């Protein structure tokens, strides 16, 4: 069915850190890269970075580059997005979207239909 | 670097309404990595178009995409009540990142 | 469409009686197969996996010495002995130093001296080997349906991948709607993994010759050794220094990682972290297209209007790909697609996405076709609203012939004597050519192994000059051919 | 050392780019050029000796090239 | 005495912050902000581009890869003026002393 | 590689022993011997080429020696 | 319509923040921090000292 499920909403205080997970099922977890996209309440979608489940490679946005850490768990087919030193501006829904990597296992050129499947969205408040 | 879209858009039901996504020579003027996402309130974004014009399998054929220079456009032909949502434009940039539009709120009334 | 946009594309046209064709598959390359009544298919070798590697030697690239000891003996008393010379984890050396009353010796001569130190490896490079029966080649067969997989993943099609192993070298792909394709591959001949080592060194792996690996001048362990402590060529990673004749000492020779990287030039890099994956090499397969049928050949022309939704583009191979959408009635219809001239009197080009059809009305289909060199017109649809597209192909026919001869020669250079199987349909001329190539390549590889490209060019020039300055025509022509072939191979050897 | 046996003429070569193939292609010739520039004296002697030994101009040029190519590398 | 450093060679480095930029065929060279910095080693090359990877053209697209070069070990080479060149000599007569 | 540009002929040698004199005295000759053993075919063809080019045994032998010494080097 | 810019060319520039550094003879090359980034145009030369 290709369903992506993320952890539940969480309440954190400014200066803390939050970890959000996205469980992938219905497809080979290692064959796709996992993207994290956050949207502040009533604002535009914002891309944070991606994790290549095949080899654990990552690419972050210049913003979030120093605070966000993305990790995957091949065993559980789960991806994690660690955001450290939360501020008042970090309250937003954190979505996970997939994009298949090439047959080499390298994820540098995406597929035209990137972000075809999204997680339900995890809410984080500070 | 965010793709620029009109803040809001409204069209009478049964008409055709167009949305613009103006970017730079790297994001939406350089590559065909243009995608349109429809997000209903309280729901995750839904891929409406990709490769500028191609639409997902379940996506209606009422949705058409165009790109001209640094601008990509999304058009809706039926303007049904279910089409009223928030539409986001994204592009894969030359530096390997993803940029999103500011999102346009489409209202039928 | 998978095989479009790859500059190493190959077009294999024609199957023999029996509906089979011989195609070599390379990793960086892709093959588009065109047969008369059959659909067009794309074949790509996307993965070679070696499983269950066995180490045959663990080399030391960085060591250290800890417990240095020295024994000294007065002149004419013979060489000394240290109890640690019997020890295989110690590296020892015998030298001579000046001895006399000042040294508490009493004979004023060259007194033998022995110094030993404990050799401990800090970094090693494995040399795993794999049995040829454990290889597994993964191949993707994608037909030119002119359609897309569709993002809706509830149904996933158009993605048939076949795994080929030495045990199961015959396998069939079930391409939905097109019947099935049979690949009769010969993995046991693609690569001689009994003469290759999977050399892994600090999260980087190379594929290397086995004799080269066994000839490396570094200390090595047998491979089953589980505690070190018996390194063989420990002397290659240490230096014993006796400046003048006062003392002898022993020091290590620093990390050999960079020297190894320099030594590895000309070795293809592989992946060995998450399995041993080799994205290099070729596969020789036989394509069984007998049970391969075009899809929708019972359909009727569309007789409707088409719109170009992706503007016509020219691929790197002289063909043109366009994406059209059908807006009419009779959704499952053949698409009228012709490459005519301006007056439409002659058919000038042959399409590659053979039998383009429309399955759904709101479903664009992209056609690939090969136009002629120069002016040509792409016609899509029928008289009412027929859309006529112009195109100019900039090349020349002579240029294409030259390019194809160059591509064939390059294929021979890489797949020597296997280039005769890339598109072979059997035949006697192909067999004779392949046998002659095998006989000649045996001699050439015997006489040119272990020679750098510069040496190849020098030898080619020398042989060409010798042939030029030859009285005998029979010898002169053969020598000139040998020299020119040697020059070509030297100019296109490193890869 | 290991660097002196750099896995070149072993066959096993394919379309895929090998390791350090961009540089090692010409680094040997660059090294020989640098040596010949840094040691002009030997090159003159090599030319003189090749002229003395080589009967024809083909033999002389071949001998000179071999001598000047092996002088630095034999080191 | 008092040698002066003439040059520091790097014998062991490390690469980090690797980044790449691509451009469609015939559109020129890609640009990377890190190309300005000399701590980044960069290279330009061509990759196959086409519809599959988001280009309208089907040529060789230019690409630039930049990584940060950091040196971990040095091979410093120092020089000495002949003036600071203390030599030490020991003169022992044949005094015949016991030791 | 730096290893291809050793410090041998710099003309600074004293009576004191050098860095790897014992080890490196015969390393190149050992390498040539091993290469010639592992690649006999090039040896026969180099002998044939030297015999053809060299009009006198001195020229032929010199050419063969230089070819055999230079082939592993670039290799 | 909708042309893509291929290359920009400088026809009128200016120089600012000029810096210089020297090293004593036979001690190698001078080193400037400004030489680190490619905005600064630099050149090496020898002046008797
Ligand atoms: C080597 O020296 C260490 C001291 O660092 C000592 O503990 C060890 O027993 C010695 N091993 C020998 C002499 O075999
Ligand atoms: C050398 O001289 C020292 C002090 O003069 C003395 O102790 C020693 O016995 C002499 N002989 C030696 C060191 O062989
Ligand atoms: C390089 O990446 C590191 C994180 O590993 C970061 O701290 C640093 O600021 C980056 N440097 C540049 C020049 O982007
Ligand atoms: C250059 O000089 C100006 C003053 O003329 C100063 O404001 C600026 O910060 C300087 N910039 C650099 C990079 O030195």
């Amino acid at each position: 069915e290709v369903q992506l499920v993320e952890s539940g909403a969480e309440v954190k205080k400014p200066g803390a850190s939050v970890k959000v997970s996205c469980k992938a099922s219905g497809y080979t977890f290692t064959s796709y890269a996992m993207h994290w996209v956050r949207q502040a309440p009533g604002q535009r979608l914002e891309w944070m970075g991606w994790i290549n489940a095949g080899n654990g490679n990552t690419k972050y946005s210049q913003k979030f580059q120093d605070r966000v850490t993305i990790t995957r768990d091949t065993s559980a087919s789960t991806a994690y997005m660690e955001l450290s030193s939360l501020r008042s501006e970090d309250t937003a829904i954190y979505y996970c979207a997939r994009d298949k990597v090439d047959d080499y296992g390298d994820y540098w050129f995406p597929t035209l239909w990137y972000f075809d499947y999204w997680g339900q969205g995890t809410l984080v408040t500070v | 670097s965010a793709l620029t879209q009109p803040a809001s858009v409204s069209g009478s039901p049964g008409q055709s309404i167009t949305i613009s996504c103006t970017g730079t020579s790297s994001d939406v003027g350089g590559f065909n990595y243009v995608s349109w996402f429809q997000q209903h309130p309280g729901k995750a974004p839904k891929l409406m178009l990709y490769d500028v014009t191609s639409r997902p399998s379940g996506v209606s054929s009422r949705f058409s995409g165009s790109k001209s220079g640094n601008t990509a456009s999304l058009t809706i032909s039926g303007l049904q009540a279910e089409d009223e949502a928030d539409y986001y434009c994204s592009s894969h940039t030359s530096r390997g990142t993803w940029v999103f539009g500011g999102g346009t709120k489409l209202t039928v009334l | 469409m998978r095989c479009i946009g790859i500059s190493n594309r190959d077009f294999v046209e024609g199957v023999s009686g029996g509906s089979w064709v011989d195609i070599v598959l390379e990793h960086g390359s892709c093959v588009t197969t065109m047969a008369k009544n059959k659909p067009t298919l794309d074949f790509e070798l996307i993965k070679t996996e070696a499983k269950h590697p066995a180490t045959l030697r663990k080399y030391c690239i960085e060591a250290k010495l800890t417990n240095t000891t020295t024994a000294s003996r007065c002149p004419t008393q013979g060489e000394p002995s240290l109890n640690e010379e019997q020890d295989k984890r110690f590296v020892c050396k015998h030298s001579m130093v000046d001895r006399g009353w000042g040294n508490g010796c009493g004979l004023f001569g060259k007194g033998g001296i022995v110094t030993c130190a404990m050799f401990t490896c800090k970094k090693n490079m494995e040399g795993k080997i794999v049995q040829p029966e454990n290889l597994e080649y993964t191949i993707v067969i994608t037909p030119h349906s002119g359609e897309e997989n569709a993002v809706g993943n509830d149904t996933g099609k158009h993605g048939k991948e076949i795994k080929v192993t030495p045990q199961s070298s015959i396998t069939e792909a079930e391409l939905t709607g097109y019947g099935t394709v049979t690949m009769e591959c010969s993995p046991r001949t693609g690569l001689d993994f009994n003469e290759m080592v999977l050399l892994q060194m600090e999260n980087k792996a190379w594929l290397v010759h086995r004799q080269w690996f066994l000839d490396l001048p570094l200390p090595w362990l047998p491979g089953a050794d589980t505690q070190g402590s018996n390194w063989i060529q420990k002397e290659t990673l240490v230096t014993f220094k006796n400046p003048h004749a006062k003392k002898q000492d022993v020091v290590v020779l620093g990390s050999q990682e960079g020297a190894m990287h320099t030594a590895l030039t000309g070795a293809t890099e592989i992946q060995m972290s998450s399995g041993n994956l080799l994205f290099t090499g070729h596969l020789k397969c036989r394509l069984r297209m007998d049970k391969l049928q075009l899809k929708g050949m019972s359909y009727s022309m569309c007789t409707g209007k088409f719109k170009v939704v992706k503007e016509i583009a020219e691929t790197q191979h002289g063909t043109i790909v366009i994406r059209v959408q059908y807006e009419g009635d009779g959704s499952p219809c053949k698409i009228p697609f012709e490459i005519m001239d301006l007056e439409k009197r002659h058919v000038l080009g042959r399409l590659i996405t053979v039998n383009p059809i429309v399955t759904e009305k709101d479903s664009p289909v992209n056609i690939e076709a090969e136009p002629p060199f120069g002016d040509s017109y792409i016609i899509i649809g029928v008289e009412p609203g027929q859309l006529k597209l112009s195109w100019f192909k900039k090349g020349s026919s002579i240029g294409q012939m030259f390019e194809t001869t160059m591509r064939g020669a390059k294929r021979m250079a890489i797949l020597g004597d296997t280039a005769w199987d890339f598109g072979s349909l059997g035949g006697v001329f192909t067999s004779i050519g392949k046998a002659l190539h095998q006989v000649f390549g045996a001699i050439y590889g015997a006489a040119f192994s272990g020679v750098s490209w510069t040496m190849k060019i020098l030898i080619g020039v020398v042989i060409t000059w010798i042939g030029m300055n030859s009285r005998s025509t029979s010898l002169s022509v053969s020598l000139v051919l040998v020299g020119v072939v040697t020059l070509y191979l030297g100019v296109m050897v490193q890869a | 050392s290991v660097a002196l046996v750099p896995h070149v003429g072993m066959g096993l070569e394919t379309r895929t780019e090998t390791w350090m193939s961009s540089e090692g292609a010409w680094k040997h010739a660059q090294r020989i050029e640098t040596w010949v520039l840094r040691h002009p004296g030997f090159t003159i002697m090599a030319a003189i000796l090749a002229y003395t030994i080589g009967t024809t101009y083909f033999q002389r040029v071949l001998i000179f090239i071999l001598l000047t190519a092996v002088a630095p590398s034999m080191t």
